[PDB]
């Protein structure tokens, strides 16, 4: 016969395997197939779509108020809003996206991300805000005078409800990590903060009290590279036929 | 790819399938 | 459809002051996404990236050996003062909602066409009786018979319908690498369907449940020990691994957050608090200004 | 553009305030192609008696509302002509085109997300017993969202916008308009037992006005027009 | 040697296989081929031939009495005579048939049917009959104004003896299941009905009772796919060389 | 013949009322079966069909291993203070008619023709003797040996019969994967025939039994044990999977309805009722105008 | 058509209501080729002492007739030429043509089903014990079924039209005619043990008249012409 | 097909025989 | 390495087998072959007689 050796490896079942196997069936004709809009090819398709933040993830908002950053006229000036932890991988605004959990499959990361940021108030509100992404390395900003020395956009409502600012992939590594340690140099991506850049103002036939909508997504610079099982679904038992 | 059978399921993944169009989710509208 | 197997370049960019042209902008209200591209937000460099994007195809994200059962039945002797009947093998009806990961990874498409790939993984033990010297793992003969719907079950060891003349079954020992074979794609549709907004039946009452999907009616998994009952307990616990091949999924979902409480249906009782709560799906923080983790210098 | 207008049959919806046409996975209805029919029997197609904006009733958009949902083909199997084809046929195949109202004064603030989710299968709180015939099939009346936050299943409303979607914030628009193709992975299927496309209409922010613009009643109207409908497997009434 | 690994599926015996073996007769000289009438090459072949359908499947009929259903003069009009059930997996008349016995090797089906009616009255015995195939959705039709609104092909009895009634392919799936639930939408065909259109006729010297004879067949769109063992046949013991 | 793989297509068709021209009329008188038309005797529709007939090929539906033979003994010490003569083996005469799956399959065709793949698969187990440990299953080496008709039989483990020189044998162990080997089509006529009208002897007397085909003298298979007797008892069950290869099959055939009683004819005593019954093959309604899943609303 | 006239050798049948000719697989009885043959010794090949229509005695139809079966060769073993050329010959090859008679009147209504069975082997109800020689060979005189419905044998009636076959419905049909090749694994056989024809005649609805036509006497008539006829191994008569 | 000895009956199945006349049982008549 | 698996009937010894088997001898030269009258091919040379 054909002289064989049988390598370390050979019996093994290793779940990443990729071999062909024998059918079961044979000479099955499948189903024609038929098209279905919406196709996917790529995970890399989802995360690039828009899904809300939890950025009022506080203990005394309750389901769709937590979608929903509230905004106020102040009385003060360059007053800090609201901010969000860019922590995908810790329990943050970003995790409940498809950003967040798609990611969440995988350990390895890189690429711009983006926030857009949809203004829900009246037509007759109008108001001015600073967005800022600040780049690892120290304290989140609390002072306007600060957060503007880093990345920012502002944001001028009116016609156009919406503002995106760019998380720009800035890394010494070519991938960072979805790592449990929030501050260690392979994880943490920085801080978001949004500052009054002049004030909300608002005539008095009009609501005071505003909303604004988070919504993050990944461009097309967007990697993820090493798969792994999602750590936010668990199981105790075989899940049984009746509760 | 690769099979060792008749049957073309049986084969091995195909992986090599590295289309894309993201504009069905992200514009998803009639007029650009 | 362009053909993406590294990721976008970034492409050099300049200072810029021009009226009538608002990147940063946009209407979310249009249901689409923001164009807003890095190099018109930021002043950017020119980044060649050679970053693959091959570990995010949906035949990787899926194509991977995932369990959906793990069954286990006594191999002793069952037969009583009463009854002859033998019960050394169990009856697993087919479906990817035993176990979670694997549900909720093909639950984020609506429908999905594979091909499948079963890999079946068998152990013994021996059952601490009340007097058994641990006399070693004997090397039985499983058979693992595939039995489409409509087909009469076996309902004994020694029953009859283990001819499998028409039924697909494997044979296989436990000293042996485990059983693997392909499952075609077989839905009378034209893909699996992991969501049904509909009844099965023709009928209203109650009897005919929500969420059963008729062309998921997938048949049943029978698998026995065609050895005959030893002097002595084994407890034999299959595994079954699960591997889609050649996958074709449409129509991407919201992720399931709350935990699976049943394979019938998709309801859902949550937890008792964040994360992960009916009404608190991500953890806490004190005020939408707090960092739950600031760096401190 | 924000000035719409559609022309379907009799109908004929116009709107001033309109962000633009969702076209669901980018696709537009249209009649089963002969390489991918299945049932035998000649198909018959209307075309003007069905295809057509049906007006739903309107809802009250109150403060504290949780959102609303319709079903489809459900909210529409006893409107008009379309009903007694699906009642007179076994099999339907057909696309929808889905146009939400909600109009208020500039100095009202508010957010609808109106989202088309495809085999919205409703999971229920607190309970294993499954969702009942009547609290899924609600017809034209459509249903109300328990859970907004979680679709009524054990899924997000923040990952909610992978489905085709659009918003009505009454600051930039008044109307939202989803063109939903035959989504399914059978070329037909039985419009009494399946629906297939969920509208839902979620309000994200409260509706909110100032001093005198509060407690104003803002009604929330769909209107659905059928797309290349066709009906199969003519019988009695059912 | 050859460097090899053993993949999972490697020791064990598939029944469903394909491979060559070991012959035991090396260089053995089978029988010439020779020519024998009547050679099969699909089971496709065999559902196309028509088979007696058991309409009068009822308790008070024994043996040949239930493969032929009785037909009298009515002194009523419009009146149902007899149903099908279309239930090919279940226990009907469709069952005892080349298409009911083979088809039951499957678990899944698709492609027209034809139902023949052959009138085994006398050449006086005049009379038409409306033989009505109802789509599934609701309840068997007793009214001939109701069974008419479906498919159906009235039938005047003359010197051709029999009908064919096409029962199309009329379903949303590419496939029906071979189900044990008759009720489930994969599963159901719908029903097959006939009713007088005018009557049955005969004269004095001709008896005023006839028979009508059902045969069905698949057609050439009809399609067999998931193989299964048979339902209808059932062993508890090792057949012996005596009974 | 022409070649079909995929069912036939569907052709679009209007309406008609032609004289002369009576599509859904036809003769049964003739033996020949309705050539009428989806397409004529009502409107159809164009359908491109491309489902596909390989699985119902008798290839396929035929070439399936099943089961034909099942066959145990006890492993042990058979002398006694008498005889010495050692039976730790069996002789079974082969055929397709022990089990009723395979059987039935192959009744559905007058004469087949078909070179035959056998593999035989063995289980051992320890005897629940009054005091005996579990102490394991032993890798005995079995002996399958073709013994065709007319060469002399081993009536013994120890005979000198099993020497195998001409008569094909195959030695396999129980812990290897199960034996196999293909056995030519060996009829001395051109087809096996699953039904004799006749007699296999030139003789009129009682002895010279109906339906017994001298072309089936088919020969016999000896299993052994090659191991001589162990100091414990050891109970040896061999299944026999048969799988036909290059079927050609004449003639379909009235498919079996009552139960087989035995392999030396096709006489039967039925059901008590209905189904399956010599009255009443298919079970009962109440009348011919009942519906039994008929649908409620 | 309907009008069919069968000339063979001496013999010539007419029959003005006929329905067609059945060709049994769709082949037409021919003799063995050299390619086939086994039998070295020179084949007799008589052609018209043999090749002719043999009219067997005739059965009375009652309304409660279970039907009738005559087995081939054996039923011609010992009528004419035939029978003597199978008597002093081994060996046996021939096709078979048989021809079913029944006439009533165009009041009478009736329905045979007229099955030629290749390898009919009779199973037997109620015993272990297979078919004895004199139950299997009748000859000339033929068999009655004592289970028609299931063929006396554990098969269906129903299913009996998969064999080459005709119906003589009194309505259209007095006259069947079916053509039978050799049907064997063999190119040849012993006639006088082997049988591979049967052909069976089985009311499926009985013969019936009205007021003053019943209890008609209704004889049913089979004429059998054996075809290319070969016969091999003189030697002499059994 | 495949085959790794020397007889041709050892051979794997042949599957390819897509081949059918049902006209030999559904019309065995002479006249057409 | 390759992958393989291992079909039913592999370890087995089928005594009509016909395969290649390891040299004890390597490099063995036999006796050469020598003309020796009555030569048999087959058996049905014999049974003619």
């Amino acid at each position: 016969g054909v002289p064989t050796c049988l390598l370390p490896g050979s019996n093994q079942f290793l779940t990443t395997d990729d071999h062909s196997s024998a059918p079961a069936f044979p000479d099955f004709s499948p189903t024609p197939e038929m098209h279905i809009p919406g196709q996917v090819h790529s995970m890399l398709e989802i995360v690039q779509i828009e899904s809300m933040m939890e950025i009022n993830n506080v203990n005394d908002a309750s389901g769709v108020e937590r979608l929903r950053v509230q905004i106020s006229a102040q009385s003060d000036m360059d007053q800090l809003l609201f901010n969000i932890p860019l922590d995908i991988q810790l329990e943050g605004p970003l995790r409940n996206t498809l950003l967040g959990n798609i990611s969440r499959y995988y350990t390895h990361w890189s690429g711009s991300l983006e926030m857009t940021f949809m203004f829900c108030g009246s037509f007759m509100t109008t108001g001015k805000l600073i967005i800022c992404y600040t780049p690892p390395g120290g304290s989140s900003p609390t002072d306007r005078m600060q957060a503007m020395l880093a990345t920012h956009v502002v944001w001028d409502f009116g016609l156009q409800s919406s503002i995106t600012i760019i998380i720009p992939w800035i890394s010494g590594s070519h991938y960072r990590m979805f790592n449990t340690d929030a501050k260690a140099i392979n994880a943490n991506v920085g801080y978001v903060t949004c500052f009054m850049q002049t004030n909300l103002v608002a005539p008095v036939g009009a609501a005071d009290q505003c909303y604004i909508v988070g919504m993050v997504a990944a461009k097309k610079d967007f990697n993820l590279r090493l798969m792994r099982d999602s750590p936010d679904i668990g199981q105790s038992a075989i899940l049984p036929e009746q509760a | 790819q690769i099979n060792f059978y008749k049957d073309s399921y049986a084969a091995s993944a195909s992986k090599q399938d590295f289309s894309q169009d993201p504009s069905k989710f992200t514009e998803p509208v009639a007029e650009a | 459809g362009e053909i993406v197997k590294t990721v976008a370049n970034t492409v050099e960019s300049e200072i810029k002051a021009e009226l009538g042209v608002i990147p940063s902008l946009n209407a979310v209200e249009t249901g689409a996404t923001s164009n807003t591209e890095p190099e018109e937000a930021i002043q950017t460099r020119t980044v060649i990236n050679m970053h693959g994007t091959a570990e995010c195809l949906v035949e990787n994200f899926l194509g991977r050996s995932a369990l959906v059962c793990m069954r286990s039945f006594e191999y002793k002797n069952h037969s009583t003062s009463t009854s002859s009947i033998q019960k050394n093998f169990f009856i697993w009806t087919l479906n990817t909602r035993e176990l979670v990961q694997i549900r909720r990874k093909m639950e984020l498409f609506t429908y999905l066409r594979f091909d499948t790939e079963i890999t079946i993984v068998p152990t013994l033990r021996l059952f601490s009786s009340s007097n058994v010297s641990f006399s070693g793992l004997p090397n039985l003969t499983l058979q693992a018979m595939y039995v489409p719907t409509g087909a009469r079950k076996p309902s004994s060891q020694d029953s009859f319908e283990w001819q499998s003349a028409c039924n697909p079954s494997v044979f296989f020992k436990i000293n042996d690498p485990p059983a693997r074979l392909t499952i075609p794609f077989m839905s009378i549709n034209s893909a699996y369907a992991n969501f049904y907004d509909g009844f099965a039946g023709f009928e209203k009452k109650a009897t005919v449940l929500y969420g059963i999907n008729p062309a998921n009616t997938m048949g049943n998994l029978c698998l026995r020990v065609v050895n005959s009952y030893q002097p002595v307990q084994y407890t034999l616990t299959v595994r079954v691994y699960m591997k889609p091949k050649h996958i074709k999924a449409w129509a991407p979902r919201a992720p399931r957050t709350m935990p699976y409480t049943n394979i019938l249906n998709n309801n859902y009782a949550g937890r008792s608090a964040a994360p992960n709560a009916p009404t608190a799906i991500v953890s806490h923080r004190s005020t939408i200004k707090t960092m739950p983790n600031d760096i401190n210098l | 553009d924000r000035v719409l207008q559609l022309k379907l049959g009799n109908s004929s919806i116009v709107t001033q305030e309109a962000a633009n046409i969702c076209c669901a996975y980018g696709e537009w209805p249209t009649y089963l192609p002969d390489n991918e029919a299945v049932a035998i029997d000649k198909p018959t197609q209307p075309e003007t008696s069905t295809d057509r904006f049906y007006t739903l009733k309107s809802k009250k958009w109150e403060s504290n509302s949780t959102g609303w949902w319709w079903k489809l083909p459900d909210a529409l199997n006893q409107i008009g002509m379309f009903g007694q084809n699906v009642q007179y046929h076994y099999l339907y195949r057909s696309g929808f085109l889905c146009h939400v109202q909600c109009n208020a004064t500039k100095f009202h603030q508010g957010t609808l997300l109106i989202v088309a989710i495809p085999e919205h299968q409703i999971g229920k709180k607190g309970t294993g017993t499954s969702a009942s015939f009547a609290e899924v099939m609600k017809g034209a009346e459509g249903g109300v969202f328990e859970q907004p936050y979680l679709l009524d299943d054990g899924t997000s409303l923040a990952c909610a916008l992978v489905y085709p979607h659009q918003w009505i914030n009454l600051r930039t628009n008044n109307s939202a308009t989803i063109v939903l193709p035959w989504m399914n992975s059978a070329p037909m299927d039985f419009a009494l037992r399946h629906n297939n496309w969920t509208l839902a209409v979620i309000p994200v922010c409260p509706l909110a006005g100032g001093t005198g613009n509060t407690n104003t009643y803002v009604p929330i109207t769909i209107s659905i027009a059928p797309m290349c409908a066709e009906y199969n497997g003519l019988r009695n009434a059912i």
